[PDB]
C-alpha cells in the first residue's frame, strides 16, 4: 500500500507497517513526487499485475484486466460514474481468500491505497455520463432511476 | 420489511383466540406470502373451528373460497402436516378488515371432510366443485354432483394424474351425448338436481337457455319455487392449464379469464407472481397498470350498462374510444396480455397522453347522458326497483361482492380495504347504497363507479412518473429488450425465462383485487419450478350465480331475466 | 459429522468438502471447476460460502467450499450477503470476456454458464470496454470448438488429462489469454474424447453430430436406454426430434458408466437415421417388391411357413433377449440357432461358464476402477470395451491415492495427490498381438500371438500357484518378466484380470480363469472380467443355441426349406459365398431387420424391425447384468405408412398366426413373462425395470420435458388436424410431457435429467442420494447370476508356441473403436474417423514380400482374392499379418484364421 | 375506408430481414418454446459459413391466438407481429404458413437491428474481433507479456 509522509517516521518493521494499512514486504521503498500522477502510476501498477496473472483464477484473470481498463479511462479523461465504485468493489473482492494465491490481493493493495490517500486525481478522471448500451430504433428503453 | 416478505402472522389476535379456544396443539400455523394467517386444522375440528370465527366479537362473516389441492407430487412441505390431499378455506372478516385461510389435511383412502354448508351456504357450490375436480366427498352435502364436467364423466381433472391435454375426439360419445340431450327433459328426475315435490299436478319443470347457461326451472303458475342453474358449459380448464404453463406464459390465460377486464384479470396474478418473486415493481408500473386497469373497469362498467338498459327497454362509441386506447398501448383491443412480472410489455407509446386526454375530455357529456337515461327514467326504475332485494346478511352468507355488496351498505371495496398497485396514491370515492340490493341500486353504484374510474384516469394522466416500467430485479421476466439485445447475462436471463420459465422458489402467495364484477383472486402454489403448482382463480361470478335461487325464491321469470341482466357476471368468469 | 448451513443442522460426511456434501443435501452453490468425478481444485473461484469460527461469530469469511472439509462442528453459511454478493461478482467477471452467442450457441437451454449466471441473480451489465476473442480448432468430426465461450474453468483439460489421460488437449498462454485446445489443428486422438461436451460447462466444446441438426434440450424427446455398440452396457439418454435420432447423452449410472461413456457410442448412433432402412414389409414375388401391411404380412408368411417341412430360426447377439426368445418359440428350441460361428460360440460359452460358474467375483464397470493390479490378457480393451479402459486408468492412479491417503490428503484435494503420487502407480500388465492404447500406463505390455499369449497366461498361474499346470519351453527373459508379473499380482490385495472372446483364442480365455483361480486359491481378492463382442453377446449365450455353420448346413442339406434370419447379415460370422448359397437355396427367407443388409436380395419376405431407438427390450452386459432399453420414439408419428415394429411383436404375431390364424400384437411384459417362465437363468431379467403398469403417484414417467414446444405445429405440414398421442402399452413411459420426471420420484429409470435451476448436465446432482455415487433409490439394473460357491478346475490344455509355417499367414486381429462395430460403422460420421483399410505386416516378412510400406498385397480367402494396402507394423512377430476386423470385407471371424497366396498385387 | 391500426398492433406474423438483406432468423427456437399455444416449428441449418437459419419455419395460424410472445422472445427481431389482420382462409389447411409466406423483403418494424454484427460466431463478412465491443484475437504466441 501506497504511504503518506505522515507515515515517513515509522519504524521498518513488520509490524508497525503492518498496523499503518500496508506491509513491509520487501523492505525497499519506492517514493513518489508530486509531478506524478497516482491514477498513471496506479494503471501502471494494474498493467504489470494483470498481464503478470497466470491465469488460475477467476478474480485476479478477469478483475484485474477490468481494473485496468477503468484505469486507463480514468488517465484519458474517459471515466464515467461508477468507476471508482467498481474499483473499490475490486480491491474488496480480490483480497486475501479470495483468490487462489496472494498475486492478487498485493495487486490491489495500491489501488485500495491510491483510492484513499489520492481520492482527488480519480474523481478527476470521470468526465463522460455512464453508458454501455446504444440506441436500438423500435425499442423504449428501460429508464432506470 | 417489503409487502412480499414471508410471514407466520402469530401477532394476528386470530391466532391467540384460536390458540386460547382450542388449544396449542390443535392447529399448526403455515408462513407464506398470502398476506393471511394459514393453519392447518384437524378434519374432526373443523366445523367447530369455522363456528367459532363465526362467533368472534368481530366475527369471520364470509366464506371468500373454499377449494382443494392434490398435495402429491408437493416436494417442498416443509413444516406442513403429512397430506395427499387438501381443502383449503378462505374466511373474511369484514369489521376486522382481515382474513384467515383453514387447511384440512386429507390422506388418499379417506377423501372425505364434513360439509361447510351449515355455516356458510356458498360451501354447496364450492364443494361442488371441489368434489367434481378432484373427488373429495363432503359428507351431509344435500346434492354432491359434478357442476363443471357433465354427470358421465370419469376422472377427476385436477388430480396430478389428469392428463391435461384435450383426448381424441369421438364420434360416437358425441351422438350419445346428443341422445342424452335428446329426451333429457323425457327422462328427466327431479332428484338428480336437488329440487322436490315433482309433478302436486301444477308444478312446471323448464330448461332455459354474459353466456350461455341452462337453469332448470320448477314454476307454480308463474312463479319460481325453486331453481338450479347448471353451469360448466364454458369450463376451459384454466386453472389445469395453470399448471402446464409457465409463470410468463400463462398471463394470455388470465386475460380469458372474465374476458370483459383484460388488464383487469392480468392484476392479481402478476401481482402474486411478483409476490412469489420477491418482486417490488417501481412507481411508474403501478400508475400504468392502475390506468389500463381502470380503462378496462369504464368499458366493462359501460357495456353491462348498455345491455341493461336495452334489456328493460329504457354504448358503442365509448367503447370503441378506450379499445383504440388500448391498442394504441397494447397492440390489442380485447385481450391485450400486456402486464407482466416485474412490469409491463413496453413503455407507453408515445402520443398515449393525447388520446387520453381526447378521451378525458370527451366522457364527462357522456357521464351526463347515462346519468340522464338511467337515473331519471320512470320506466327503468319502476321495472328494476325492488326485483331480487337482498340485505347485508344475505350478501355476507353467498359471498357477494362488488356492486352487490356495496348496495347492501358494507363499505367493502379492495383498492380502499387492501390497498394494491399503489391504488393508496389516488383520490377517489367508493360509492355505497342503502341496506338495500336491487337491480336499481347495483346500476346506480356501477354508474358512480364509473365517474370515480374516470376521476383516477384523470389522476393517472396528470402526474405519470418518469421511470422504468420494468422493475430492476433479476426475476423481472422478461428483462427490457435493448439490454437483451446488447447485453450477454441480460440475453442469457432473457433465454432461461422465456424457454424453461423463470424459478421461483417454493411458496405459497395470495392476490385479491377489485375486478370489474367483485373480488378477483389469483392464489398460487410454487414448487420451485417455472410452473405453477396451483393456480386457483377465484372469481365473483360463481358466487353471484350460486346467489340466484336464494334472491329470486318467489318471484316471476320476468323478474328472474332482469335480475341475471343486474348480476354483472359472465359465463367464462364463472366456469374458468 | 456436524454442519450447520444458515442456522439449520446437517450430517454429512466428514471425509467430504462442503461443496459436495452441501449439493448432497439439496441445497444450491453455484460452481463451476468442480467435478464430482474429477475433483476440487479451486479455481474459477464460484463457490464460495461464508464460513464463521463457531455459532457465536458473526464476521466469518469467504472459503471454498469445494476446498473445505464439511468437519464436524462446521458452521457456514451460503445466503450470507457478502457470499451471495461474490458469487454474483464471479459471474459477472466470467461474463466480461463473455459472447453475445446464446441463440447460435448449441450449449442453449442446456448450458451450465447459463444456469449459474441466472442463479446468482446477475442480469445486469455493467462493463463498457472489449471483449476477448479467440479463433477457433478444427478438433476432427465430432466435437465442435469454439474458444470465445470459454470461462478458463480447466474442466476440459483435467478430464482429458489427468483422467483419461490423452495427450493432445491442453492450456497454452497466460494471463487472460489462456487457451484450451490441441497445439495444432487435427482430430482429438482420445477414444473418450467426447465427454468434453457434457464436462465444458459452456458452448465451447460441442457434438458437432448433434449441431449437423441441432435442436435444443426442451424440444428433445428422451428415453432410458442402453447403448448398443458393445458389450460394456453404458446408459444412454436417446433424445429425437422430427422422427429422428438427434443426440446421445450420458445416462448417470453410478454402478456402470457414471458420468461417461466412449466415443463410439457417443458418437455411433446415425444408422439410426440412415434412409435406406426399411420402413415397411416387403415381399419379393419374382422381381417385384411389394409393400404390405403388418395383417398381411403376417398372413402370407404364416401361409408359407405352414406349407414348410422345416423352419429354423437364426438370432444375433445385436437383438434384445425378447427377440432372439420370440424367434426360438416360433422355431422351436430345437431349429433356434445362434448366428455366430461356432469359435465365437465356443470363447463365448467359456467365458460365460467363467463368470457365472468360476467362484470369482466379476466387478462392474464402476468397481473396476477400485483394483490394486490388472493383468489384461488378450483384450484389446481400448478398441473393444472402452469404458473398461478408462475405469483401468482410474484404477491405475489408485497407488498415489493410496499414497495421498497415507499422508492425510482428503481425497478431493486431486492436485496435492497428483503431486504426492507423481508417476507412481498401480502394476498393469497388458498383453496383445500389436501394441495397444493402454501402453502408456501398463507396467509391462507383451506383443505375441495369442498362443503365446495363453502360454504367458498358463504360465502365470503355474508360478502362482504350482498345483496349475506347468509351460515347457519359457525363454529366460520372458520368465523374469513372468516373475514380475507374479510378484506384482501376489502383492495386490484386489487383483483383476481381463479377458474376453475378442483375442479369437479360447486357450487366452482358459489361461485367465486359471490365472484368477490360482489367485482365489492364495486368499485374494481377485476380479475377473470378460469382455463380449456385441451388446447381447452374453444374453445369446446364456439362451444358447445352435452355430451358424449348422444352421447353414441345415439350409444346404435341404432338410430346412425356410429359415427366418432376426437382426444378422450373417457375413460377419461365415463366408459370404457359403451364406449366400445357402440363403438362394432355400425356397423361403424372411429377414427382420432395422438395417439395409446384403442378404435382403436374396430374402423373399423382408420385415421391417425397429432398432433401439424404436423398440423396448432386454439387453445382458458383459458382467451379467440385464438391462432394459426402453423405446425412445414412435416411428409412425410423423409418417404414417410407417409399419416398423419390435421384432419380438413380429415374431410373437407370426407365432400367434402360424398356430391360430390370428395376429397378436402382444405386450412387452407377456413376452418377459414368458422368457422368464421358458428360461430360468433367465430369470433376473422381470427386475431390470418395473412393468407397463408402474406409476409415481397414479401417472407416467414423462419422455420429453415440460416445456416441449411445437405440439401443434410440428406436424401441421401434413395434416392441420393434430393426431392421437401414440400410446405406450409397453412400457411405462408416455410419449408426451403428460409424465413424471422429478428428481425425488421413487424409480430408477431416468429419462434425463433436469431440474429447476439446473438446465445442464449438472442437473444429475438432484437424481443422486449423493453426487457422484448411486441414483437415489438404486442404480437400474440387475445381475443374472451370482457368484459360486465352488470354482472350476485347471485348464489343462496348455498349448504350443506359435510356429511361423511358410505359405500360411496367421491373421492378428486389430480392432477400432471407429470401424469394428457393425451399425456404428454404418453410420456416415464415421466415415472420416475410420482407418483407411491397410494390411499389416512385420517388417521381416515384408522384406521376405519383397513389399513396401504402402503397396498393395493381394490374398484369397475362402476363394475370395482381396487387395489391400500394406502398413509395416513393428510390434507383431513374424509369420502373422495383421487384419482390421469388422471393416468391410473383413469379418471379425477371420481371427486366428490362416492365409494363403499373399502376394504383391 | 381502410381501418387504422396502431404501430404496435398483433396481427399477422412475419420474418423479417437484417439491414444487409440477410434473413434474421438464426433459428435458435426461443419462439416456439415460448408459444403457449406451440403453433411454431422449425429447424436450425448451417450455411458453408457458419451461419444459423431456419431450414423450414412454420406457424399454424389456425392456433395462434396473437398474443406477441413469440416477438417479445425473439433475440435477433427476426419475428414480429405486423398491422394485417385479413388472413381468412377457405382451408384449414392453408393456415399453415411456411417460411416463403412469412420471410417479408424489409426490416419490419426494427429497421436496424443485426444480431449478427452482436454475436462473437463468426460468419461471411465477419471474422472474429468484429463484433461489436470486440477486441481482436491475440494469438497465444504472441511476443507481448
Ligand atoms: S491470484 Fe494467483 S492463482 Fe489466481 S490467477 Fe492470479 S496469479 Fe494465478
Ligand atoms: S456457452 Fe452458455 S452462456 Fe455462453 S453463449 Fe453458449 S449458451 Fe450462452
Ligand atoms: S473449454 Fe470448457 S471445460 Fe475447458 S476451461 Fe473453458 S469452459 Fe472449462
Ligand atoms: S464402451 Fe461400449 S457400451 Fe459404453 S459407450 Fe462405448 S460402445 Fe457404448
Ligand atoms: S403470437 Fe403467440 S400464439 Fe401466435 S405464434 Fe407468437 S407466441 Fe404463438
Ligand atoms: S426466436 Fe427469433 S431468431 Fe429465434 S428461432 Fe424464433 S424467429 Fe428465429
Ligand atoms: S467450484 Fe470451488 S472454486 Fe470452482
Ligand atoms: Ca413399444
Amino acid at each position: 500500500d501506497f504511504l503518506t509522509e505522515a507515515h515517513l517516521d515509522l519504524p521498518m518493521e513488520f509490524e508497525s507497517i503492518g498496523k499503518a494499512g500496508s506491509r513491509l514486504g520487501t523492505a525497499l521503498a519506492m517514493a513518489v513526487d508530486h509531478e506524478i500522477n497516482m491514477v498513471s502510476l496506479v494503471r501502471n501498477l494494474e498493467e504489470f499485475f494483470a498481464r503478470e496473472s497466470c491465469g488460475w483464477c477467476t478474480p485476479c484473470r478477469d478483475g484485474l484486466p477490468w481494473s485496468v481498463k477503468i484505469l486507463r479511462a480514468l488517465e484519458r479523461g474517459e471515466g464515467q460514474p461508477g468507476d471508482i465504485e467498481t474499483l473499490e468493489q475490486l480491491c474488496r473482492f480480490l483480497g486475501p481468500g479470495k483468490t487462489f494465491c496472494a498475486h492478487a490481493p498485493g495487486a490491489v493493495e495500491p489501488l485500495q491505497s491510491a483510492i484513499k490517500y489520492f481520492r482527488e486525481e480519480f474523481e478527476a478522471g470521470i468526465k463522460q455520463p455512464f453508458s454501455n448500451t446504444h440506441l436500438i430504433n423500435g425499442i423504449q428503453p428501460n429508464l432506470l432511476k | 420489511e417489503p409487502a412480499w416478505q414471508t410471514r407466520d402472522h402469530l401477532d394476528d389476535p386470530v391466532i391467540g383466540e384460536l390458540r386460547n379456544r382450542f388449544g396449542p396443539d390443535a392447529f399448526t400455523v403455515q408462513a407464506t406470502r398470502t398476506g393471511v394467517p394459514v393453519v392447518w386444522i384437524k378434519r374432526e375440528q373443523l366445523l367447530e373451528v369455522g363456528d367459532f370465527l363465526k362467533k368472534l366479537p368481530k366475527p369471520y362473516v364470509m366464506l371468500f373460497d373454499l377449494h382443494g389441492m392434490d398435495e402429491r407430487l408437493r416436494t417442498h412441505r416443509e413444516g406442513l402436516p403429512a397430506a395427499d390431499f387438501s381443502v383449503f378455506y378462505h374466511l373474511i372478516s369484514i369489521d376486522r378488515n382481515r382474513d384467515i385461510m383453514l387447511k384440512v389435511a386429507l390422506a388418499e383412502n379417506d377423501l372425505h371432510v364434513p360439509t361447510f354448508t351449515k355455516l356458510f351456504p356458498n360451501a354447496n357450490w364450492y364443494e361442488r366443485e371441489t368434489w367434481d375436480l378432484f373427488g373429495i366427498t363432503f359428507d351431509g352435502h344435500p346434492n354432491l354432483r359434478r357442476i363443471m364436467m357433465p354427470q358421465t364423466w370419469k376422472g377427476h381433472p385436477l388430480r396430478k394424474d389428469y392428463p391435461a391435454r384435450a383426448t381424441e375426439f369421438s364420434p360416437f360419445e358425441l351422438t350419445k351425448a346428443k341422445q342424452d340431450l335428446e329426451m333429457e327433459a323425457l327422462t328427466f328426475k327431479p332428484e338428480e338436481w336437488g329440487m322436490k315435490r315433482g309433478t302436486n299436478e301444477d308444478f312446471m319443470f323448464l330448461n332455459l337457455g354474459h353466456g350461455a347457461f341452462r337453469i332448470v326451472l320448477q314454476l307454480d303458475g308463474e312463479e319460481i319455487v325453486d331453481c338450479v342453474p347448471d353451469i360448466g358449459y364454458h369450463h376451459r380448464g384454466a386453472e389445469k392449464m395453470g399448471e402446464r404453463q409457465s409463470w410468463h406464459s400463462y398471463i394470455p390465460y388470465t386475460d380469458r379469464i372474465e374476458y370483459l377486464g383484460g388488464c383487469v384479470n392480468e392484476m392479481p396474478y402478476v401481482l402474486a407472481v411478483e409476490k412469489l418473486a420477491g418482486i417490488t415493481v417501481p412507481d411508474r408500473v403501478n400508475v400504468i397498470r392502475v390506468m389500463l386497469s381502470e380503462l378496462f373497469r369504464i368499458n366493462s362498467h359501460l357495456l353491462y350498462i348498455s345491455t341493461f338498459i336495452q334489456d328493460v327497454g329504457a354504448a358503442f362509441t365509448d367503447r370503441q374510444k378506450i379499445y383504440d386506447l388500448v391498442e394504441a398501448i397494447t397492440g390489442f383491443r380485447m385481450h391485450p396480455a400486456w402486464f407482466r412480472i416485474g412490469g409491463v410489455a413496453h413503455d407507453l407509446p408515445r402520443g398515449w397522453d393525447r388520446l387520453l386526454r381526447e378521451f378525458l375530455d370527451w366522457m364527462p357529456k357522456r357521464l351526463a347522458s347515462y346519468e340522464k337515461a338511467a337515473l331519471q327514467n320512470t320506466i327503468l326504475k319502476g321495472r328494476s326497483q325492488g326485483v331480487a332485494a337482498y340485505g347485508a346478511k344475505e350478501a355476507l352468507e353467498w359471498g357477494t361482492t362488488g356492486a352487490g355488496l356495496r348496495a347492501t351498505g358494507i363499505d367493502f371495496d379492495v383498492r380502499k380495504a387492501r390497498p394494491y398497485s399503489g391504488y393508496e396514491n389516488f383520490d377517489f370515492e367508493i360509492p355505497v347504497g342503502g341496506g338495500v340490493s336491487d337491480c336499481y341500486t347495483r346500476v346506480m353504484l356501477k354508474v358512480e363507479e364509473l365517474r370515480q374510474s374516470l376521476r383516477i384516469l384523470e389522476q393517472c394522466l396528470n402526474n405519470m412518473p418518469e421511470g422504468p416500467f420494468k422493475a430492476d430485479h433479476p426475476l423481472t421476466t422478461p428483462p427490457p429488450k435493448e439490454r437483451t439485445l446488447q447485453h450477454i447475462e441480460t440475453l442469457i436471463t432473457h433465454f432461461l425465462q422465456v424457454s424453461w420459465g423463470p424459478v421461483m422458489p417454493a411458496n405459497e402467495s395470495f392476490q385479491m383485487i377489485e375486478a370489474t364484477k367483485g373480488i378477483n383472486s389469483y392464489y398460487l402454489t410454487s414448487d420451485g419450478s417455472t410452473m405453477s403448482y396451483r393456480t386457483r382463480v377465484r372469481t365473483p361470478s360463481f358466487a353471484h350465480l350460486q346467489q340466484i335461487p336464494a334472491a329470486i325464491r318467489g318471484s316471476l321469470v320476468s323478474d328472474l331475466i332482469v335480475y341475471l341482466g343486474s348480476i354483472d357476471f359472465v359465463m367464462s368468469d364463472v366456469d374458468r | 459429522a456436524t454442519i450447520h448451513v444458515d442456522g439449520k443442522e446437517y450430517e454429512v460426511n466428514g471425509a467430504d468438502n462442503l461443496l459436495e456434501a452441501c449439493l448432497s443435501l439439496g441445497l444450491d452453490i453455484p460452481y463451476f471447476c468442480w467435478h464430482p468425478a474429477l475433483g476440487s481444485v479451486g479455481a474459477c473461484r464460484q463457490c464460495a460460502v461464508k464460513q464463521y469460527q463457531n455459532a457465536e461469530d458473526t464476521r466469518g469469511r469467504l472459503v471454498m467450499s469445494c476446498m473445505t472439509p464439511a468437519s464436524d462442528g462446521t458452521f457456514i453459511s451460503i445466503d450470507d450477503e457478502e457470499a451471495k454478493q461474490f458469487r454474483e461478482s464471479v459471474v459477472e467477471w466470467l461474463m466480461t470476456n463473455h459472447p453475445h452467442d446464446c441463440p447460435v450457441c448449441e450449449e442453449g437451454g442446456n448450458c451450465h454458464l447459463q444456469d449459474m449466471t441466472v442463479m446468482t441473480g446477475h442480469s445486469f451489465r455493467r462493463y463498457r470496454f472489449t471483449k476477448r476473442t479467440h479463433r477457433n480448432q478444427d478438433l476432427g468430426p465430432f466435437i465442435s470448438h469454439e474458444m470465445n465461450r470459454c470461462i478458463a474453468c480447466y474442466r476440459c483439460v483435467r478430464y482429458y488429462k489427468d483422467y483419461a489421460d490423452g495427450t493432445d488437449l491442453g492450456v497454452y498462454g497466460a494471463h487472460d489469454n489462456v487457451y484450451f485446445g490441441r497445439p495444432e489443428d487435427g482430430t482429438l486422438e482420445s477414444e473418450f474424447s467426447g465427454n468434453l461436451v457434457e464436462i465444458c460447462p459452456t458452448g465451447v466444446f460441442t457434438d458437432k453430430t448433434h449441431s449437423e441438426r441441432y435442436n435444443r434440450k426442451w424440444d428433445m424427446q428422451f428415453a432410458p436406454s442402453i447403448c448398443q455398440q458393445c458389450s460394456i452396457g453404458c446408459n444412454i439418454s436417446p433424445g429425437e426430434r422430427y422422427g429422428e435420432l438427434r443426440r446421445i447423452e450420458n445416462r448417470y449410472n453410478g454402478t456402470v458408466n457414471h458420468y461417461f461413456l466412449c466415443d463410439r457410442g457417443r458418437f455411433g448412433y446415425g444408422y439410426v437415421n440412415l434412409k435406406d432402412r426399411p420402413r415397411q414389409p416387403v415381399q419379393r414375388r419374382g422381381d417385384d417388391f411389394i409393400t404390405l401391411n403388418a395383417e398381411q404380412a403376417m398372413q402370407g408368411a404364416a401361409d408359407i411357413l405352414r406349407q414348410s417341412k422345416k423352419v429354423i430360426g437364426i438370432g444375433s447377439p445385436r437383438a434384445s433377449v425378447e427377440s432372439n426368445f420370440a424367434l426360438r418359440e416360433l422355431v422351436g428350441e430345437e431349429n433356434f440357432y445362434t448366428g455366430i460361428a461356432h469359435g465365437e460360440q465356443e470363447r463365448l460359452q467359456l467365458a460365460l461358464k467363467v463368470l457365472r460358474e468360476g467362484g470369482i467375483y466379476t466387478p462392474a464397470l464402476r468397481e473396476i476402477e477400485s483394483y490394486d493390479a490388472v493383468l489384461v490378457l488378450g483384450e484389446d480393451v481400448t478398441q473393444t470395451g472402452a469404458r473398461v479402459a478408462l475405469a483401468v486408468r482410474q484404477a491405475v492412479k489408485g497407488k498415489a491415492r493410496e499414497m495421498a491417503a497415507a499422508q492425510k490428503v482428503a481425497d478431493w484435494q486431486i492436485a496435492a495427490i497428483l503431486n504426492i503420487g507423481q508417476r507412481a502407480k498401480h502394476p498393469l500388465f497388458v498383453t496383445n498381438v500389436d501394441d495397444t492404447r493402454l501402453d502408456d500406463i501398463a507396467a509391462w505390455t507383451y506383443r505375441a500371438p495369442v498362443e503365446d499369449q495363453a502360454r504367458l497366461g498358463f504360465a502365470i498361474a503355474h508360478a502362482l500357484d504350482n498345483s496349475a499346470p506347468a509351460v515347457d519351453g519359457i525363454e529366460p527373459e520372458l520368465q523374469s518378466k513372468i516373475d514380475v508379473i507374479v510378484q506384482a499380482l501376489a502383492g495386490a490385495k484386489k487383483p483383476l484380470i481381463i479377458s474376453g472372446t475378442n483375442a479369437g483364442s479360447l486357450e487366452v480365455i482358459q489361461a485367465a480363469a486359471n490365472v484368477a483361480k490360482a489367485l482365489k486359491g492364495r486368499g485374494a481378492d481377485v476380479g475377473i472380467t470378460m469382455i463380449a463382442r456385441s451388446v447381447n453377446s452374453m444374453g445369446l449365450g446364456i439362451m444358447g443355441g445352435g452355430s451358424l455353420e449348422e444352421a447353414l448346413t441345415e439350409l444346404e442339406t435341404g432338410r430346412a426349406d425356410a429359415v427366418v434370419v432376426l437382426e444378422n447379415d450373417l457375413h460377419r460370422h461365415a463366408s459370404a459365398i457359403r451364406v449366400n448359397a445357402a440363403l438362394a437355396k432355400a425356397p423361403l427367407v424372411m429377414v427382420v431387420d432395422h438395417q439395409r443388409t446384403a442378404i435382403m436380395e436374396n430374402a423373399h419376405l423382408v420385415l421391417s424391425a425397429a432398432s433401439f431407438a424404436e423398440s423396448d427390450g432386454t439387453v445382458i452386459n458383459n458382467e451379467g447384468r440385464a438391462q432394459r432399453f426402453f423405446q425412445v420414439y414412435d416411428p409412425a408419428y410423423y409418417d404414417s405408412k410407417t409399419v416398423m415394429l419390435e421384432s419380438w411383436r413380429w415374431l410373437h404375431s407370426l407365432h400367434s398366426t402360424l398356430l391360430s390364424r390370428e395376429v397378436d400384437w402382444t405386450q412387452l411384459d407377456h413376452v418377459i413373462d414368458a422368457v422368464v417362465a421358458k428360461i430360468p437363468e433367465l430369470a433376473g431379467i422381470k427386475d431390470a425395470a418395473p412393468d407397463a403398469t408402474f406409476r409415481i403417484r397414479g401417472q407416467k414417467l414423462a419422455r420429453e420435458p415440460h416445456r416441449y414446444s411445437g405440439r401443434t405445429a410440428m406436424r401441421a405440414n401434413i395434416s392441420v388436424h393434430e393426431p392421437r398421442q401414440p400410446q405406450d402399452i409397453d412400457t411405462m413411459f408416455t410419449f408426451s410431457m403428460e409424465g413424471n420426471n422429478q428428481p425425488t420420484a421413487h424409480r430408477s429409470q431416468v429419462p434425463f435429467a433436469w431440474a429447476p435451476g439446473w438446465n445442464s448436465p449438472q442437473a444429475w446432482n438432484k437424481f443422486q442420494d449423493e453426487v457422484g455415487g448411486k441414483l437415489r433409490f438404486g442404480d437400474p439394473g440387475v445381475r443374472l447370476f451370482e457368484t459360486s460357491e465352488n470354482g472350476l478346475d485347471y485348464f489343462t490344455s496348455v498349448p504350443a508356441r506359435f510356429q511361423p509355417q511358410d505359405g500360411k499367414w496367421r491373421i492378428a486381429p486389430y480392432y477400432h473403436l471407429f470401424g469394428s462395430d457393425e451399425l456404428s460403422q454404418r453410420a456416415p460420421v464415421f466415415q472420416s474417423r475410420m482407418p483407411q483399410p491397410y494390411i499389416k505386416l512385420n517388417p521381416a516378412d515384408a522384406a521376405k514380400l519383397g513389399v513396401n510400406a504402402g503397396t498393395r498385397v493381394s490374398f484369397s480367402y475362402d476363394g475370395n482374392t482381396v487387395t489391400l494396402p500394406v502398413e509395416i507394423a513393428e510390434g507383431l512377430t513374424a509369420g502373422q499379418v495383421g487384419l482390421p476386423m469388422g471393416m468391410s470385407g473383413i469379418a471379425p471371424v477371420l481371427a486366428g484364421a490362416h492365409l494363403e497366396d499373399l502376394k504383391e498385387a | 375506408e381502410p381501418v387504422y391500426l396502431p404501430p404496435r398492433y398483433r396481427g399477422r406474423i412475419v420474418l423479417t430481414r437484417d439491414p444487409d438483406g440477410e434473413e434474421r432468423c438464426v433459428a435458435c427456437n426461443l419462439c416456439a418454446v415460448a408459444c403457449p399455444v406451440g403453433c411454431i416449428s422449425l429447424q436450425k441449418a448451417e450455411t458453408k459459413d457458419g451461419r444459423w437459419y431456419p431450414e423450414f419455419f412454420r406457424i399454424n395460424f389456425s392456433r395462434c391466438i396473437f398474443c406477441g410472445l413469440c416477438e417479445e422472445a425473439c433475440p435477433t427481431t427476426a419475428i414480429q407481429l405486423t398491422p394485417d389482420f385479413e388472413m381468412g382462409e377457405y382451408k384449414r389447411q392453408d393456415l399453415v404458413y411456411e417460411k416463403e409466406d412469412l420471410l417479408i423483403s424489409g426490416p419490419g418494424k426494427y429497421p436496424e437491428y443485426n444480431f449478427y454484427r452482436m454475436a462473437g460466431m463468426a460468419i461471411d463478412g465477419k471474422d472474429k474481433g468484429e463484433a461489436e465491443n470486440e477486441a481482436k484475437p491475440i494469438d497465444v504466441k504472441s511476443l507481448l507479456p
